[PDB]
């Protein structure tokens, strides 16, 4: 009864359990190419990816 | 004496700082592949008939 619902990890498979700053990332993201969600995306909208860490939406990295 | 709106800009400039990629070397394993199970030298028999 309990098949394919009760499954167990791999040797090598581990659960992320710490917690970090993540405060220089939206910085970092920027000066490697990113726009902010403010503006000026330098293309068209639609020939950029939407960037997002954590449920923040950095914004627009180009294409 | 205001500030008053003055030419479109021309063009835009977009700065980023990026580092480049090396040489593909590909170094997959220290001890590398599935090494094979093997016979041990001589071994010897360890066991006789009786008689």
């Amino acid at each position: 009864e309990p098949c394919g619902l009760m499954n167990h990890l791999t040797a090598v498979c581990e659960v992320v359990t710490q917690f970090v700053y993540t405060a220089s990332i939206p910085a970092l993201l920027c000066n490697l190419g990113v726009t902010p969600i403010d503006g000026a995306p330098h293309r068209s909208y639609s020939e950029c990816y939407p960037v997002l860490l954590d449920g923040v939406m950095v914004g627009w990295v180009d294409k | 004496g205001g500030l008053t709106c003055a030419s479109a800009p021309q063009g835009t400039l977009r700065i980023l700082e990026g580092p480049q990629q090396s040489l593909s070397g590909s170094p997959l394993q220290p001890i590398p592949a599935s090494p094979p199970p093997q016979i041990p030298p001589g071994l010897r028999p360890r066991f006789c008939a009786f008689g």
